[PDB]
């Protein structure tokens, strides 16, 4: 259900407005800890004697009201970016007290204007309260989509980039706060809204809450406010960030009792899938439609294999590679009783732990029809040659977690006129841009290493807070069985991806493809996912520090798959628009051991 | 009556025989609202007991002014602008309305010449004019990009005001005409005066102290007078006025179309919010302040 809450920036009595606000349903207050005309001097005698208590005493609430049900406000004539050092030294001053003031108080969250084109001196004021031992608070930027010099009307005696620049105010903030994870944007709509283009990389932030003004509402023919479609899209993707949305403003349908529009957001979340209802809640390295494609493709496969004559007699010899708990030897011999074939199977794993599983399905339900080996399938000396072997040792990226070097070792035992499952996969990789996730990945700083060793190894995520740049390319394919001697898993490649719009780089993120016979696909590349499929997550791969795109270039990426007899890793670098230094060299952060 | 008062005393607004308006708010405590009180007497002020009426507010009070005799219209903290009635021997006061038009603290308000519509400048970027009669806003003009610190209606042509904010812009209106706005010549700009005789030159006062008097056809002539924010220019009502300033310096300086400094008062002792002269003796400057004082200059001249 959706959250919400009021921007009042005129409050005369606390327990008055939050009063009347709660019985509304607004979850909390956006309010003001001093009063926003109620200027203040420090530096200046004789002004800064001034006797009295400077704001309304904190015990007219309870400590469980101002940690949950308030959000602070900066006093909008602090300028601490101001050209005029008299009004830039009170202004740094007032803004120290006003945020410890929102620590002493326990507020969970402060709004903080960015209008201006230059805010350094702003995130330093904020950069050092920060560092000051007060982590119960969070920081809100308030910026806006459309900026006021844009929106406003064009009534004045004169001419009235340009569109983008409400993003390059914020980037510039968390840059010079080190993308502190303390700081968010609540972003401020307006009844203008830009492209959609520009919307994408916006959600790309860690958008947290979103400020609508009444003004932007029209009203309908019953006289209840709505918002026009352009803007209904826009809500929908913002209540799936989870964002608390804030009715700034005052009631322009002065009949309706400003709480009508609130009673919108309560219908719009009601009237707009399984992958985001499976997932919830970045990890370093019961799915039945991910097995039946498996059994579907087996099924194709002994139809193919056998002649409809041979059935009784032709012995298909299967080699479950990586059998695990047996899931797909359930589905290997499902397959045989779809498709009235005779099969004998060698239901292969390693790990004793799982074997203990296998041996007691063979006992309880399979019986002498599978055979277990216990010894792993790149030791063991086999009596007979497979005419299939059928596996998952795939990963969110394909050929991640050894299936070539497993596969390709477990060819020696395949007939000449076999087949493998999958025959083969090819992983692919897109350019992302997500400060959410970076810092997420920052959040793995580890002691007892290289503290940039967490750039130079991958994570799994279901990107959600995340924009791409690109459709995904394939990086490196692999085909089963190497029809070829000696060559060798060691793979370089080169991927040029355009760029439409200025953002930043702070990762390439993994999918796969995989065919398993022909026409038969499992696959979680966005563009063609497979249906209700969600095993396997994408796969983050950070860099060193991010990187900083102009519009029209090529985002050039290059990729090493390098391995020897020990270790197998990857290897990564950006070079174009600018060099980035290789990732993971020689698996000091990241390897699939074999 | 309101049994008392709030110490931040924010506006102060003589009229024709000499009554005394305060506009007071809680620009601190528990409470915020805010108080206007009628003094018929400047010099009973600030007491709440010798007052002539006042009146309580549900919210703050951020600028007040005279509409005809029989009324004040308010500029309040909650984003409105509320039109006051005197009783009929002005013992008490009554709301004419109030209306709630702005998403933002109603920053300075301004009655046009003709006394029948009003200005209501604002923090809300959007300028908005007023129909007092009907009681309803006829405009809403968006033109500025941030806060409208002052706006000044012009003395002698109804449908002509002043617009300033913090985008540095100093913007004349002129509601007959289909593009109103109209653009007049780095410190940004905070308070603005129309000279009342020569109803095409006015003033402003700048952020950095620094005063001046600029031509509707034009140039900046200026002086260096404040150290601090020029809250306000007020003219007095000679056949050839004297410029009064005032400042968050907590100083008080009046000035003549020269711009040279004639007297300086730092009897404040802390923001300096308005300054009215007295219909009754014109050497007499009237003074108001969030230090509670209510201050009787007498100039010089």
């Amino acid at each position: 259900r959706v959250s919400s809450g009021r921007d009042l920036n005129c409050v005369p009595e606390i327990a008055d407005t939050l009063g009347a606000v709660a019985k509304q349903g607004f979850d909390f207050l956006c309010m003001p800890v001093f009063h926003p005309r109620f200027k203040r001097e420090f530096i200046q005698e004789p002004a800064k004697n001034r006797p009295g208590p400077q704001t309304r005493s904190d015990l007219l609430l309870s400590g469980r009201d101002w940690n949950t049900l308030i959000v602070g406000k900066l006093s909008p004539w602090i300028r601490p970016d101001s050209k005029v050092e008299k009004i830039r030294r009170n202004s740094e001053a007032a803004m120290l007290q006003e945020l410890n003031f929102g620590a002493y108080l326990g507020l969970p969250a402060f709004l903080l204007p960015l209008n201006q084109e230059d805010n350094t001196n702003l995130a330093r004021v904020l950069t050092n309260h920060i560092h000051t031992g007060h982590h119960s608070s969070m920081f809100w930027m308030r910026v806006p989509l459309v900026a006021p010099e844009d929106l406003r009307d064009d009534i004045i005696e004169n001419a009235p980039s340009g569109e983008e620049k409400t993003w390059m105010w914020w980037h510039n903030f968390r840059t010079l706060c080190d993308y502190s994870k303390r700081i968010a944007v609540a972003l401020e709509i307006g009844a203008d809204l830009p492209s959609n283009h520009v919307i994408d990389r916006w959600l790309g932030e860690p958008i947290k809450a979103a400020i609508l003004p009444t003004s932007i509402f029209l009203t309908n023919k019953k006289g209840f406010p709505v918002l026009s479609k352009m803007h209904q899209r826009l809500i929908f993707r913002l209540l799936k960030l989870e964002v608390q949305f804030i009715i700034t403003g005052t009631n322009h349908h002065s009949e309706k009792e400003f709480c009508s529009y609130l009673q919108y957001l309560e219908y719009l979340s009601q009237n707009r899938n399984a992958y985001e209802l499976f997932a919830k809640g970045l990890q370093s390295p019961k799915d039945p439609i991910k097995y039946s494609q498996y059994q579907q493709a087996i099924y194709k496969c002994l139809l193919d294999r056998v002649p409809e004559e041979e059935k009784d007699t032709n012995v298909q010899v299967l080699m479950v590679l990586g059998a695990g708990r047996g899931p797909l030897v359930n589905a290997s011999l499902r397959a045989a009783k779809q498709a009235d074939r005779r099969i004998k199977l060698y239901a292969v794993e390693k790990n004793p732990n799982a074997v203990v599983t296998l041996e007691n399905w063979q006992f309880e339900e399979w019986g002498s029809q599978v055979t277990v080996v216990s010894s792993d399938m790149r030791e063991w000396v086999a009596p007979e040659k497979a005419d299939i072997i059928v596996s998952e040792l795939l990963g969110s990226f394909a050929d991640n977690e050894l299936s070539p070097e497993c596969l390709d070792g477990a060819q020696h035992f395949l007939k000449d006129d076999g087949v493998s499952i999958p025959g083969e996969y090819t992983s692919f990789l897109a350019p992302i841009s997500s400060s959410k996730l970076y810092n997420e990945v920052r959040a793995c700083r580890e002691k007892d290493r290289d503290p940039e060793a967490q750039f130079e190894m991958p994570y799994v995520v279901r990107l959600h807070n995340f924009h791409q740049l690109s459709a995904p390319q394939p990086c490196f394919t692999f085909s089963h069985p190497n029809r070829d001697p000696m060559i060798d898993n060691n793979r370089y490649c080169t991927l040029e991806f355009p760029v439409e719009v200025n953002t930043v780089l702070h990762g390439f993120a993994g999918y796969f493809e995989t065919v398993l016979y022909q026409d038969i696909t499992l696959s979680i590349r966005p563009e063609t996912h497979s249906p209700g499929m969600f095993s396997w997550f994408p796969i983050l791969f950070p860099i060193k520090q991010p990187i900083t795109v102009r519009e029209g270039q090529t985002i050039c990426v290059r990729f090493w798959r390098c391995s020897n007899s020990k270790k197998v890793w990857y290897e990564w670098a950006v070079t174009a628009p600018v060099c980035s230094a290789i990732h993971n060299p020689t698996g000091r952060s990241y390897t699939i051991g074999l | 009556a309101p049994a008392c008062m709030e110490r931040q005393l924010e506006a102060a607004r003589y009229r024709s025989d000499g009554a005394l308006l305060l506009g007071a708010s809680s620009l601190s405590g528990r409470c915020w609202a805010g108080s206007l009180w009628l003094f018929k007497d400047p010099c009973a002020a600030p007491n709440e007991g010798f007052c002539s009426a006042g009146v309580q507010t549900e919210a703050g009070v951020a600028d007040l002014t005279w509409v005809g005799e029989r009324g004040i219209l308010v500029a309040s903290d909650s984003g409105a602008v509320e039109l006051w009635e005197l009783d009929e021997n002005e013992t008490l006061i009554v709301s004419k309305f109030c209306k709630y038009e702005h998403d933002d603290i109603v920053s300075t308000v301004s009655v046009l010449s003709s006394g029948t519509q009003a200005v209501s400048g604002s923090k809300d970027i959007c300028i908005k004019v007023w129909d007092l009669a009907q009681q309803v806003v006829l405009s809403s003009y968006r033109a500025h990009a941030a806060q409208v610190t002052c706006v000044a209606a012009s003395p002698h042509k109804d449908s002509v005001f002043l617009s300033c904010s913090e985008d540095n812009r100093i913007l004349l209106w002129d509601t007959r005409c289909p593009k109103p706005a109209s653009q007049i010549g780095g410190y940004l700009p905070t308070s603005l005066a129309w000279h009342p005789q020569q109803s095409e030159v006015f003033v402003f006062g700048d952020e950095n102290g620094t005063v001046s008097l600029v031509d509707t056809k034009s140039c900046v002539l200026s002086s260096a007078v404040h150290s601090q924010c020029v809250t306000g220019l007020v003219f007095s009502p000679h056949s050839v006025p004297f410029l009064a300033s005032l400042s968050e310096d907590c100083s008080l300086a009046v000035l003549d179309s020269s711009l040279s400094e004639l007297f300086r008062s730092q009897a404040h002792r802390d923001f300096v919010r308005d300054a009215t002269w007295s219909p009754l003796n014109h050497s007499l400057l009237t003074t108001v302040g969030w230090d509670h004082q209510v201050v009787h200059h007498v100039v010089p001249t």
